[PDB]
Parts: C-alpha cells; sequence; structure tokens
C-alpha cells in the first residue's frame, strides 16, 4: 500500500505541475487577448501588425 | 538490459510524458524562430548600386 500510495502521489504531483505550467501559458494568452480588447476594438492602433 | 526494463514496465507511462513534453518543447522552438524572422512574404533584394 506504500508504493501504491508512492507511485499515486507522483503521478498526481506530476499532473498539478503540469496543469499549472498550462495555465500560466494560458493566462498570458488571456492578458494579450485583453491587451486586444483594449487597445483594438476600444479604439485605433498605431502599431504595426499589432 | 533485459531485467531492468521489464522492471520498468512494471511503473506507469511516465516515460510516454516526459518525451510527449520534450517533443512539444522542441517543436515550439522552430515556431519561436518562424514568428520572429519569417515575417516577410517575398525575398527582396538590393540594387547593384549603392
Amino acid at each position: 500500500i506504500d508504493r501504491l500510495i508512492t507511485g499515486r502521489l507522483q503521478s498526481l504531483q506530476t499532473y498539478v505541475t503540469q496543469q499549472l505550467i498550462r495555465a500560466a501559458e494560458i493566462r498570458a494568452s488571456a492578458n494579450l487577448a485583453a491587451t486586444k480588447m483594449s487597445e483594438c476594438v476600444l479604439g485605433q492602433s498605431k502599431r504595426v501588425d499589432f | 538490459s533485459t531485467e531492468c526494463s521489464n522492471l520498468l514496465l512494471q511503473y506507469g507511462s511516465f516515460c510516454t510524458q516526459l518525451k510527449r513534453a520534450l517533443t512539444g518543447i522542441a517543436v515550439e522552438q522552430d515556431k519561436n524562430t518562424q514568428e520572429v524572422f519569417a515575417q516577410v512574404k517575398q525575398i527582396y533584394k538590393t540594387p547593384p548600386i549603392k
């Protein structure tokens, strides 16, 4: 039971770490989308290829 | 090692996860190179007179 507990705990920790990294990437993309909504829908943008 | 590989098969799918993560890392670097330099459609050429 201790061996199975160690294995399942390691699997759960690996899943949590991968979810944290993916959530950081998704948060960066959401910040980019919020900046695009603020600068291009609510006004006119002078930045090239933004 | 046959015996060590057979004992490694008793674990989970840990090494279909590290291989899958590093492949996604390696593919992402080519996207990083493509996004920065390949911003031009046609390969322009300078005139001989400078």
